[PDB]
């Protein structure tokens, strides 16, 4: 009965049920870990940067 | 002034002899002969007139002429607007910003461009 | 912030430009010897700082021609081992010209090759268009 | 005349570098002005007769193509020097004073009066004490123009893995040395 | 001939795209076949006719013969490969708003816009001379094809690259590549025998270098260096741009050689192209003296105004009468009031010559109107040039006519492929030679150009006109400045075609500072304030 | 005084809206532009947008003026691999809408993303040159148009040599 919002691509006319199981919950892709991170966990984690030789 | 040469060249008048306010006349007898003592290059025309214009015009090295009202004005108000006439150059009417301040946009150095500083990067 | 009594007043958005943040450090920060500021680039080096007796500080750096050819050695030494690009060699360009203008180009450098496009684009028959006609 | 300093070679060597044009940041009026040895500025009104050669006492800065000079906070030595151009009085600006409640408006008119200046001729003759090092407070007794007082190298050490890298030649470009 | 591309051979392919390609002129519109005007919404848009598709269509035919299915045919014939890329540098294939826009100032967008409703689907997006062009790149890229050329066709080439490209500038690679080669053909050859059309050759390839806005130093070194043979027009014009006190001093002194040279041997052709190109180059130098020197002593006002067609009358009274104009024309260009002021002052204290700007400036003064005249005024009429001298006789209104004018109104005349327009502008050059022969006119002689203009700026007609414009304006306010040009011409708006950019050594009132240059007023609109387009 | 015509450019209009790249203009100035590049990989979105923002709009040049639209072009690769904190990527909400009464459209980070990154890259560009001008349609809209974007690696601009954009973070 709604008169607008019909851009399926954006709207699609489909239930919240049927949306359920495609909205992501361990969405893999995309990443949530930025790079500035990295060096933090990295020693979070306790390892060290050793040189190259070691 | 501009280089040792003033920038006022004439400055007329207009004034009548009798019947009439005396502000010009005593303005011409006391003060006129100090302006013309310091500034004897600028040309005193002195216009006499049944009905006097009741003014103080300044004609500048440009052409152009830049005039004061004197209606009822004292002679020593008479006065400072003449001196107001000589020093200003009567050129630009400007606004006193700070846009303004530097007349010229000018550079010693040199401007600043994109491609100065551009490759130069951090060290240790 | 404000609690239940005083009354909401929407102000208008802050449209102006903000500083960008700084790295913070907590140890140089807290240091009475070293500044705050943190700047070594290429040409720190050519600062060179000396002592007046007055008090101030006389610093001798290179000129803007310099500096400029200096970064101009910078690019061609990038360029170089991949072959000049059209924004490399306009940007060459540029820098030259700088570096050898002695007043200032208040017109638009594209406009002369628009007006000599005719010794680009060839005009065929006898309305060729040539040097002196 | 030009700079001076007990070491004769630091001297002979900064001597050259003060030779061409000047520019001068200057203290006015409680204002701030750059000026060069041929710049018209307006400071504010100055009891001074027209056509007058004047001189702008206290200096922040100077400078040329080849040198800078800082005051902390002034500078001495340094010999600005102008002509006092013209005296009058700026743009008129109108301020208008009017409340919707009381039927009173004010029309205030300010021109604000002003001194036109032009600079004629900008001169330093500073007195150096010594070579001064940047990276440490201490001052050097020899001055060696063929050696950078502060040497700077490269920031790339391969550690900070997700660095934002440059082009090489940017990243490690030598650079010269001006004294030579 | 889109049917039949396929079909035909090299030579006839040759001659289909040499006539084909009259109807356009190099610095026009390509495919603006525009006819029928729709102003319901209430801007108008102007729908092209059947010609436009034409060339659409034979483009696309010519894509897929040469690209599709004969892509051996390139690389074979260099010939070829020159005149399509010619062919697509003069229509402008890669800038197809132009085949839609109307006026330059109001530059369409039915090219490059799309809406999902409906616009400009029939007229958006079209790979006209994109896959075309990509094939010529990687076949340059990949050459069998240069060794093949010749230097002129390698010179041709790397022009219809840098013509085709919308920017003016060929891609880098393709640049990089044909300069290689080039130079590594000159290196070979040049120990063997030398002619004069190899230097030729070699100066047009500097100078399509500067226009692509690269710099060959060992070309430039090598010409420079070289003294068998005098330089032609094509090193000065390239040479101009560059900004270098010695390099210019070499090329002054080369220019004087080459001058010398071209009246030795009596070469009219040559001598005209050197003086174009001398004229040019004198504008770009900085040392307005020197070069004011050099324009009196090699005499181009006069040679100048003989290659005109109808001004050979005015160029012998100009000739006759120089030393009066030269003595009458003031040192300093600024303070003019203060000049004329003084000069009224000695005047009040107890024939004829041509009429021109700087020596007649008080004449200026007095008169009330100033009216510059623009080439493009007459594109297709001499209407308004017919009544602006009209107007002349009045006694109150003066006409300003530029050597920049003049020689843009002959070289169009000349050149241009309109009938129309050729006729007219030799009707106004006629006129103009009229004019200035009665007196009722005024001119601005090259010398007086170069004493005129900016330092060391190019000035083109429409930089001359705005600098006289400016001029006007900064000395002699009291004289009201209208322009006559043709609305569609850009220099109708300085401050947003002819602007060199965010400079921080201008401002708005650049124009009122006497000691800035005049074309700093381009910044602003007060030049066009104080200007009034009729 | 200034009079801007009634009869404006429409989007329904045959003549069609210009870009700004290659409009000609008093504020327009493409001479001194440079063009760089920034990999948007492990980088936050927000903190991608604002340092995007900040060269596209100009502002990080000594000479720069509100009203001269003066920026440098940057190109922005792999905005795939663009990071959000944690659960942002569904829980952060767009919001847009039509003048219909329904009209409301609310839409997940991750809906914008699998039908064009370089679309969520884009709104918070909008996003950050609306918070510094908003005021005018011109400056709105020029910056973006100076912005490039692309999700992948593979850029048609190689033949400007963008230089890599290097920058720190507030940390």
């Amino acid at each position: 009965t709604r008169r607008g919002g019909k851009n399926l691509a954006w709207r699609p006319k489909m239930s919240e049920r049927t949306l359920e199981q495609f909205v992501p919950l361990h969405l893999a892709f995309p990443r949530r870990h930025p790079n500035s991170w990295q060096e933090r966990q990295f020693h979070l984690l306790g390892y060290v940067k050793w040189p190259k030789e070691i | 002034s501009r280089n040792g040469e003033l920038c006022l060249k004439k400055v007329i008048i207009s004034y009548c002899p009798s019947n009439g306010a005396p502000n010009t006349r005593q303005f011409l007898a006391t003060h006129l002969p100090h302006f013309h003592a310091k500034y004897p290059s600028v040309s005193i025309d002195l216009r006499p007139r049944l009905w006097p214009e009741m003014a103080i015009t300044g004609v500048y090295r440009d052409g152009s002429e830049r005039s004061y009202n004197t209606k009822n004005l004292s002679p020593m108000g008479i006065f400072l607007r003449l001196n107001n006439l000589v020093s200003t150059a009567n050129d630009y009417d400007q606004p006193f910003c700070a846009s303004h301040l530097h007349f010229q946009r000018r550079s010693v150095q040199g401007t600043w461009n994109p491609w100065l500083w551009n490759y130069e990067t951090e060290r240790r | 912030f404000g609690g239940f009594g005083m009354s909401v007043y929407t102000p208008k958005k802050d449209r102006r430009f903000r500083v960008q943040p700084l790295p913070s450090l907590h140890a140089n920060s807290l240091a009475d010897d070293t500044p705050l500021v943190t700047t070594t680039r290429t040409l720190s080096p050519n600062f060179r700082a000396f002592a007046l007796q007055d008090g101030g500080v006389f610093f001798t750096h290179p000129s803007h021609e310099q500096v400029m050819r200096v970064g101009q050695n910078i690019l061609a030494e990038e360029t170089k081992a991949t072959g000049m690009t059209s924004m490399d060699t306009y940007v060459n360009s540029r820098i030259q010209s700088i570096i050898a203008e002695n007043t200032v180009e208040n017109v638009a450098l594209s406009h002369w090759r628009r007006r000599h496009m005719w010794n680009l684009v060839r005009t065929h028959g006898k309305l060729q268009r040539h040097w002196g006609v | 005349n030009g700079l001076r300093c007990p070491d004769a070679l630091i001297t002979r060597t900064l001597n050259p570098l003060l030779n061409g044009p000047k520019f001068a940041v200057i203290y006015c009026g409680n204002h701030q002005y750059k000026v060069a040895v041929g710049d018209v500025i307006a400071v504010q009104r100055l009891r001074v007769e027209i056509g007058s050669h004047i001189a702008l006492k206290k200096v922040l800065m100077v400078g040329g193509p080849r040198f800078t000079a800082i005051g902390r906070p002034l500078l001495e030595g340094v010999r600005v020097t102008a002509q006092v151009e013209e005296q009058k009085r700026m743009r008129n600006v109108v301020s208008l004073f009017a409340t919707p409640g009381r039927r009173h408006v004010r029309w205030v008119d300010a021109p604000h009066a002003a001194t036109i200046i032009r600079i004629c001729e900008i001169f330093y003759s500073p007195n150096v004490v010594g070579e001064l090092d940047k990276y440490k407070g201490e001052l050097l007794e020899t001055f060696t123009p063929g050696q950078h007082t502060n040497p700077v190298y490269p920031v790339d050490d391969g550690y900070d893995v997700f660095r934002k890298k440059d082009k090489e030649a940017m990243e490690n470009a030598t650079t010269f040395l001006d004294l030579l | 001939m889109a049917s039949t591309v396929s079909f035909r051979s090299d030579e006839e392919l040759l001659r289909m795209f040499t006539a084909i390609s009259a109807p356009f002129s190099v610095d026009g519109r390509g495919l603006n076949f525009l006819t029928v005007k729709v102003s319901k919404f209430g801007r108008p848009y102007y729908v092209p006719n059947s010609l436009l598709p034409a060339y659409v269509n034979l483009v696309d035919a010519t894509t897929i013969a040469l690209v599709r299915e004969q892509p051996w045919r390139l690389s074979a014939s260099p010939a070829l490969f020159i005149q399509v890329l010619q062919f697509m540098a003069l229509i402008k294939v890669f800038e197809p708003n132009k085949w839609f826009t109307f006026s330059d100032h109001a530059p369409s967008n039915r090219a490059d816009y799309r809406h999902a409703i409906g616009v400009n689907h029939s007229t958006a997006f079209w790979g006209t001379g994109e896959e075309l062009y990509d094939f010529m790149v990687e076949l340059l890229r990949v050459p069998t094809m240069l060794d093949l050329c010749t230097r002129e066709q390698m010179v041709d080439l790397l022009s219809g690259f840098c013509g085709v490209m919308p920017c003016g500038k060929a891609v880098g690679d393709v640049f990089k590549t044909i300069t290689d080669a080039f130079l590594r053909r000159v290196r070979n050859d040049i120990s063997g025998p030398w002619s004069a059309h190899d230097w030729a050759i070699v100066e047009r390839m500097y100078l399509v270098t500067v226009l692509c806005d690269a710099g060959n130093n060992e070309i430039l070194q090598l010409l420079l260096s070289d003294t068998a043979s005098p330089r032609g027009p094509d090193f000065f014009a390239a040479v101009s741009r560059t900004k270098d006190t010695p390099t210019k001093k070499r090329a002054l002194c080369l220019l004087q050689e080459a001058i010398d040279n071209a009246s030795a041997k009596a070469d009219k052709v040559t001598l005209l192209g050197l003086l174009e190109s001398g004229s040019e180059f004198l504008l770009s130098l900085v040392d307005k003296g020197v070069a004011h020197t050099f324009a009196t002593q090699n005499l181009f006002d006069y040679r100048i105004l003989n290659s005109f067609l109808h001004c050979s009358l005015v160029a012998d009274r100009l000739r006759v009468e120089q030393s009066v104009i030269t003595s009458l024309i003031p040192s300093s260009l600024r303070d003019v009031q203060v000049q004329m002021l003084m000069s009224n002052e000695r005047n009040a204290l107890n024939k004829r010559p041509l009429m021109t700007m700087l020596s007649q400036l008080e004449y200026l003064n007095s008169i009330d109107s100033v009216f510059i005249l623009h080439s493009s005024l007459m594109a297709t009429s001499t209407d308004q040039l017919v009544s602006a001298v009209r107007r002349l006789p009045s006694g109150k209104d003066s006409l300003i006519v530029t050597m920049s004018c003049l020689r843009a109104l002959s070289v169009k005349s000349l050149t241009s492929p309109s009938m129309k327009e050729r006729i007219a502008c030799a009707r106004a050059l006629e006129i103009v030679s009229y004019e200035l022969e009665k007196g009722r006119a005024v001119l601005l002689p090259f010398s007086e150009e170069i004493l005129l203009h900016d330092a060391g700026a190019y000035c083109d007609e429409d930089l001359m006109l705005w600098t006289v414009a400016a001029f006007l304006a900064r000395e002699l306010p009291l004289v009201k400045v209208h322009t006559l040009m043709h609305s569609n011409c850009t220099a109708r708006t300085p401050y947003r075609f002819l602007k060199g950019g965010h400079n921080l050594l201008v401002s708005s009132r650049s124009l009122y500072d006497k000691g800035a240059p005049l074309l700093s007023s381009l910044h602003s609109k007060e030049l066009r304030l104080v200007t009034h387009n009729v | 005084a200034p009079f801007k015509s009634v009869l404006r450019r429409h989007k329904h209009h045959p003549e069609g809206l210009p870009l700004y790249n290659d409009m000609s203009k008093q504020w327009l100035c493409r001479e001194g532009e440079r063009w760089w590049l920034l990999d948007a990989r492990g980088e936050q979105l927000p903190r991608v947008a604002a340092v995007a923002a900040q060269y596209i709009t100009g502002q990080h040049r000594p000479d720069f003026t509100p009203g001269m639209i003066t920026g440098d072009h940057v190109v922005i690769v792999n905005i795939k691999d663009v990071v959000m904190v944690g659960d942002q990527w569904i829980r952060v909400p767009i919001t847009w809408q039509t003048a219909y009464p329904g009209g409301k459209y609310r839409i997940r980070l991750t809906d914008m993303y699998e039908r064009d990154p370089c679309m969520l890259m884009w709104w918070f560009l909008k996003d950050e040159v609306n918070r510094h001008f908003v005021r005018k349609l011109k400056t709105r809209i020029a910056p973006l148009e100076k912005a490039w974007l692309y999700e992948d690696s593979i850029h048609p601009h190689a033949d400007k040599n963008p230089r890599p954009l290097c920058w720190t973070d507030p940390e």
